[PDB]
């Protein structure tokens, strides 16, 4: 039942990456 | 979100990115003044587009091989909210391209990260429900076991009952003992504990009183009236406690 834990994991990771590339 | 996240696992995987929208708020639109640059995003909302159609794929997979028929019902409407998110994440790196000053852009990355939390965290909730439910039948489960206590009357019917509830009461107390675990609401893990532990030392006065009652009835002269109501009084009590638990699962502030 983690792969969807998982897979949320990972769209997580993404989003706090983009959010500190946005950092001017 | 504003709310406490539900449980730790979910806390563990969106509390960071609550956090970081929060400090790219303080920064932007509703902060300080960045009307200074922001770089290319093209790259890191790639990334995001290609998390965001795996999330979609695994969900998907969840959606046609589960029984819960409320999980197929509620899922779907978060894979379009975490998929609309993402395509003002894609147009906010389009309009940075072309001027890294654009305010829409600074709009768009805002609400489509909190869009993406959002339906994340919708998702997430949906799975937990289905999750919650799945110890919600073990524990009626029980409760209707524990409803058949009154036929036993052999001594032999008596060693078959116990049979089964033994395993039951054992694989629901697991259950509770991991899902308490995960509660991020102190006060819910207590009553948890203290329903279980009251329906745990219950179990052996059940069979004690369920035997009394059954040499009882295969015994004459009359002790017989008396076995009867302490066997009900145990059978009220766990039923009661189970239905306390069954209750406090279900409770939430959402998150």
């Amino acid at each position: 039942g983690r792969p969807l834990l998982q897979a949320a994991k990972g769209l997580a990771g993404a989003v706090s990456e983009l959010l500190r590339s946005a950092q001017p | 979100a504003m709310p406490v996240f539900h449980t730790r696992t979910i806390e563990s995987i969106l509390e960071p990115v609550a956090q970081q929208i929060s400090h790219l708020v303080i920064m932007h639109e509703e902060g300080e003044v960045d009307g200074k640059a922001i770089p290319d995003l093209t790259a890191p909302v790639s990334a995001v587009q290609a998390a965001v159609s795996n999330l979609v794929r695994v969900g998907k997979e969840t959606v046609q091989t589960t029984e819960d028929q409320i999980l197929k019902r509620d899922m779907p409407p978060a894979f379009i909210k975490v998929e609309n998110a993402c395509t003002k994440l894609v147009r906010a790196a389009q309009m940075l391209q072309a001027d890294p000053y654009s305010v829409p852009a600074r709009d768009y990355l805002i609400d489509g990260s909190r869009g993406i939390l959002s339906g994340t965290s919708d998702l997430l909730l949906t799975f937990d429900e289905a999750e919650v439910r799945k110890i919600i039948r073990v524990c009626k489960g029980i409760l209707e076991y524990l409803t058949v206590a009154e036929v036993v009357e052999t001594m032999e019917d008596l060693v078959t009952y116990t049979k089964n509830l033994g395993p039951g009461m054992t694989k629901m107390a697991k259950m509770i003992d991991e899902r308490q675990q995960e509660l991020t609401h102190q006060e819910h893990r207590v009553m948890l504990v203290n329903s279980m532990n009251t329906v745990k030392e219950l179990l052996p006065v059940l069979i004690s009183a369920m035997k009394i009652f059954v040499t009882t009835k295969n015994t004459k002269s009359q002790g017989i009236e008396e076995a009867l109501k302490n066997r009900n009084f145990t059978v009220e009590k766990m039923s009661a406690e189970i239905n306390e638990i069954i209750r406090v699962l279900q409770l939430t502030s959402w998150d």
